[PDB]
């Protein structure tokens, strides 16, 4: 995937790109007038005595100072935008790659397993490892059993039948097991739970 | 109007200026009435246009077939625009010319606004349409049946973040 | 009178600590509260050559030359465009299928019918969400002006006729108000029948009453509370649900913070408008005097110092349309994480 | 070719790019003034037998009259005609209140 598209790093080339540009703004902005009679300074000295040079430069000198500071200006906001995703760059460093994490999609879409971070021009990729659900099945279900008039509850996992036998399963896997008092509790009895088989 | 120039669309005004006052002016400091020097008419005087036109282009490498986007022209209500050529689909962000109008929703390629988009197709031409937000599915609710899962799969993902850009540092003088 | 006092920071409590003994709940209640946060702006686009020279082609010849300030800040205008599109889309396109709403609206003792999209409406939108519209006042009756109406004059000197004329569009958003409101009920009816399964993956369907045993497992509440009590919890949700169309609707400030961002916009052009006025030095404020009463070297003068004035005026809007952007971004990541996160 | 000229570019990407505006343009010029007929004093004002002393300077108001400065170029020469307000040469474009 990585190798046949060309995008797969287009945020990188984006930032990179942000940066030529602004430089060769500033090289392009260079030439300018700004009002004066020439964009070149050694013509105004050349051609000019130094009252009127002065007054040539002085506008040179303020239109150049305009564009150095709309440039630093600019290349402040974009180094905020960097430390913000360099401190999620950290926070996902230390949350999904040292340890496991329960947010849902902050490592990736799934529920995490694990990640693997390398490295990359002027920023960082991860691999991120889930499990993912995959074939499944309808299942009857109901929420107690009604053994001897207690309320059988699961300890664990969700109460499952097939068209004729009633098992205990883990929510995330199909494992039928047998039900029995090893994998179930009892708190109350038959007469509040609705739908108790 | 009396040594006062400008461009604009004159028209009768529904304001009446003081016996003294001859000029009227907008928020802007600007004109935007005035009281006709040969006959004291009030004059009302508003810019002759709006503008709001982009243009959708598919890449040159391609096709140079373009379409035009007229953001304040209502092309079903001249009409401010540049020419036509049939091929008039007006929308919410305003109308648009060069684009057949698909009624087919798709995926988004080139954004337009309000809900249309548009994308280059193959007989070549440029499509505008509605776009698909995704794909339509259901749950059927029950309250005594779940789903289980019998299987699963790995899946790997990737996440790009930058981290640093370039250092620059500049010679002011 | 007006009063002057002491700020009091919190009622007085205790605890006792005790180490033979423990508190313990007996009860409870379900709670319902509400979170708010920006997730986009107003786009705005200018253009800066109608809004420095008023069509005088002597203005267009000297502003050619600063004309790659003009097409910077133009650049820069359009960026902030695109994040607001991106931003939406973060919030409101974590999920890719579109899910039906169910024709019931009450499940288990748990009433929707104030949460899901009223089918009966122009607007697919719930009683709350329709409060929530019915709160914030946009200016902007729509994107498309034309140019009648502002071809006269108005009466109450309407802002967006005097804005447009002087280069200032607003652009539309790409996502219309129907298709968020389709992608939020796409979301409902998704945790609704499937819990958090579909936001991992496919969507399995749970009874209701089951997706809440869980959560009140992942609470650290055995499933026999929910199942005891579940008449009781179904009316605690339902009552609180109730509490919240009152809350919202009594209270004109409910959602104050998107007002404020509004508000911000609207002041940031009806500045640039005021601006435009000043004189900047100049003998005059309108160009179109400058150039009836000098001849051209002196009209250059004038209207340079004119061109300076209203360039360092876009250039100051531009910085702060863009430190707010910035702000409206960290909001978006925000309110994209609490979707994930709280929702799904 | 407008899209070209904007990027300083003969490739462009796919997407949407904004152009400057359409613009109507005026098809006539539409000038009007008052209908005034009479010339301006001119010759009261630099043909007078006598100037008044400097210490009691008289001054009058003109009115109603065009103004119109090339009279006197085969009048008298001038040594300063010096304008401050308006440019000499817009002189004649101009409508004057007092
Ligand atoms: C539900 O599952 C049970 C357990 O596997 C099935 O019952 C068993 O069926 C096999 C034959 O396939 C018998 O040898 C076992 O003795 C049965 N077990 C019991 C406890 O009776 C049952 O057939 C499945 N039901 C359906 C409808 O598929
Ligand atoms: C589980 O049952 C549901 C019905 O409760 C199945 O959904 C139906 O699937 C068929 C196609 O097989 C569609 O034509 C119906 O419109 C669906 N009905 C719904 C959603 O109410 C679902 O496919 C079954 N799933 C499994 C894994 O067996
Ligand atoms: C639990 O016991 C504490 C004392 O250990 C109670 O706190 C006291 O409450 C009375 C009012 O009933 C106050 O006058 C005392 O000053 C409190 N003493 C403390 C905090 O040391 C507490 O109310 C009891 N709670 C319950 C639920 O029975
Ligand atoms: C679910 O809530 C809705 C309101 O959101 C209930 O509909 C209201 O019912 C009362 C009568 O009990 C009427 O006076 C209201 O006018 C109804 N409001 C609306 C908006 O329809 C509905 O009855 C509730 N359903 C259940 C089963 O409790
Ligand atoms: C627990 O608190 C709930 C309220 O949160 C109590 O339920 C209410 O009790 C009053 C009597 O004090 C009744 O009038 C209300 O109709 C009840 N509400 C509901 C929704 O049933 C409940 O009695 C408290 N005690 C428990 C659960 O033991
Ligand atoms: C389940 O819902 C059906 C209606 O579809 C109802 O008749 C039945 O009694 C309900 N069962 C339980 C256990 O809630
Ligand atoms: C054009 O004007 C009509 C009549 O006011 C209006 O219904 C329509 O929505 C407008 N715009 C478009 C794009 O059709
Ligand atoms: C001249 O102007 C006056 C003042 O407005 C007006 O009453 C009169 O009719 C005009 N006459 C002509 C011949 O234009
Ligand atoms: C002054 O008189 C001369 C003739 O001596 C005449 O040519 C000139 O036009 C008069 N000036 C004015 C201002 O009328």
């Amino acid at each position: 995937s990585l190798s046949s598209t060309p995008s797969a790093l287009g945020k990188l080339q984006d930032v990179v790109n942000q940066n030529a540009q602004a430089l060769n703004t500033l090289v392009k902005q260079l030439s300018s007038n700004f009002g004066a009679i020439s964009s070149v300074l050694n013509d105004i000295l050349s051609r000019l005595d130094p009252p009127e040079a002065e007054v040539q430069i002085d506008r040179l000198i303020t239109g150049r100072l305009q564009s150095l500071q709309t440039y630093v200006t600019q290349q402040l906001i974009r180094a905020a935008e960097i430390r913000a995703s360099a401190n999620l760059a950290a926070t996902k460093m230390s949350e999904c790659v040292l340890g496991q994490s329960k947010r849902v999609d902050f490592c990736g879409k799934g529920y995490h397993l694990m990640s693997f971070p390398q490295s990359a021009p002027h920023g960082v990729v991860f691999l991120h490892v889930t499990y993912v659900p995959a074939q499944e099945k309808n299942f009857t279900t109901a929420p107690a059993i009604c053994h001897d008039g207690k309320a059988h509850f699961p300890r664990e996992g969700v109460f499952v039948s097939n068209g004729t036998h009633w098992f205990v399963t883990q929510r995330n896997f199909y494992e039928p097991q047998i039900i029995t008092t090893d994998n179930t509790f009892v708190s109350g009895n038959c007469d509040v739970v609705i739908g108790i088989v | 109007f009396n040594g006062l120039t400008g461009t604009g669309v004159l028209t009768e005004s529904n304001k009446k200026f003081l016996p003294f006052q001859q000029f009227g002016r907008d928020i802007a400091d600007t004109t935007d009435a005035v009281r006709d020097p040969q006959t004291l008419e009030i004059l009302d005087i508003t810019p002759c246009s709006f503008g709001g036109v982009s243009v959708i282009t598919p890449g040159t490498n391609t096709s140079n077939q373009v379409a035009v986007l007229y953001q304040d022209v209502n092309c079903t209500e001249t009409w401010r625009v540049y020419s036509t050529g049939s091929n008039v689909f007006q929308t919410r962000a305003g109308c648009l010319i060069g684009a057949e109008h698909v009624n087919n929703s798709y995926e988004c390629d080139i954004p337009i606004g309000a809900g249309i988009c548009a994308s280059y197709q193959t007989s070549q031409s440029i499509i505008a349409y509605t776009m698909s937000l995704g794909a339509e599915n259901s749950c059927a609710y029950s309250n005594n049946s779940i789903a289980i899962p019998t299987n699963f799969t790995i899946s790997v993902t990737t996440e790009i973040l930058p981290v640093s850009m370039t250092k620059t540092s500049v010679d002011c003088t | 009178s007006i009063i002057a006092y002491t700020m009091s920071l919190g009622a007085e409590n205790s605890c006792a600590y005790s180490n033979n003994s423990i508190a313990i709940p007996t009860n409870f209640t379900i709670s319902v509260t509400t979170e708010i946060l920006p997730v986009s702006m107003t786009k705005t686009s200018v253009d800066c050559t109608m809004y420095i020279c008023g069509d005088s082609t002597e203005c267009s010849n000297l502003l050619l030359q600063y004309g790659s300030f003009c097409t910077q800040l133009n650049r820069a205008l359009t960026g902030i465009a695109v994040e607001q599109d991106k931003n939406t889309q973060e919030v409101f396109a974590q999920v890719k299928q579109i899910y039906k709403t169910p024709p019931i609206k009450d499940f288990g003792g748990f009433n929707f019918s104030q949460i899901l999209p009223d089918p009966s409406k122009p607007s697919k939108r719930s009683p709350i969400e329709d409060l929530l519209f019915n709160k914030v006042t946009l200016a902007d009756a729509g994107f498309i002006k034309q140019y009648g109406d502002c071809l006269g004059d108005i009466a109450a000197r309407d802002l967006i006729c005097a804005q447009k004329f002087n280069g200032l569009t607003v652009l539309p958003p790409l996502l219309t108000d129907e298709m968020i409101a389709q992608y939020t009920s796409a979301l409902l009816a998704g945790t609704i029948c499937s819990g958090w399964t579909f936001g991992a993956g496919p969507a399995l369907q749970i009874p209701f009453p089951m997706q809440m045993a869980y959560r009140f497992n992942g609470i650290g509440v055995t499933q026999n509370v929910l199942y005891e009590n579940q008449k009781l919890i179904a009316n605690q949700f339902n009552s609180a649900i109730g509490k919240i169309q009152d809350s919202l609707s009594s209270t004109p400030s409910a959602l104050g913070k998107l007002q404020d961002v509004v508000n911000q916009n609207a002041q940031a052009l009806n500045t640039l408008v005021k601006q435009l006025s000043s004189n900047f030095g100049a003998i005059s404020s309108v160009l179109n005097d400058i150039l009836s009463r000098l001849d051209p070297p002196e009209a250059e003068v004038q209207i340079d110092r004119l061109i300076t004035g209203r360039l360092q005026s876009l250039q100051t809007y531009v910085t702060q349309q863009l430190i707010r952007a910035a702000e409206i971004r960290a909001s978006a990541n925000l309110a994209a994480t609490k979707m994930s996160e709280c929702v799904l | 070719s407008e899209t070209k000229c904007t990027l300083k570019s003969f490739t462009v990407e796919k997407g949407i790019y904004q152009t400057s505006n359409f613009r109507v343009q005026p098809t006539e010029s539409i000038v009007r003034f008052p209908n005034i007929t009479n010339l301006c004093p001119f010759g009261e004002v630099f043909n007078a037998t006598r100037f008044a002393s400097v210490y009691a300077w008289n001054r009058k108001r003109i009115s109603n009259c065009v103004a119109d400065y090339s009279v006197l170029y085969n009048s008298a020469s001038f040594s300063t005609f010096k304008c401050y307000g308006v440019s000499p040469t817009k002189l004649n474009d101009l409508c004057f209140t007092n």
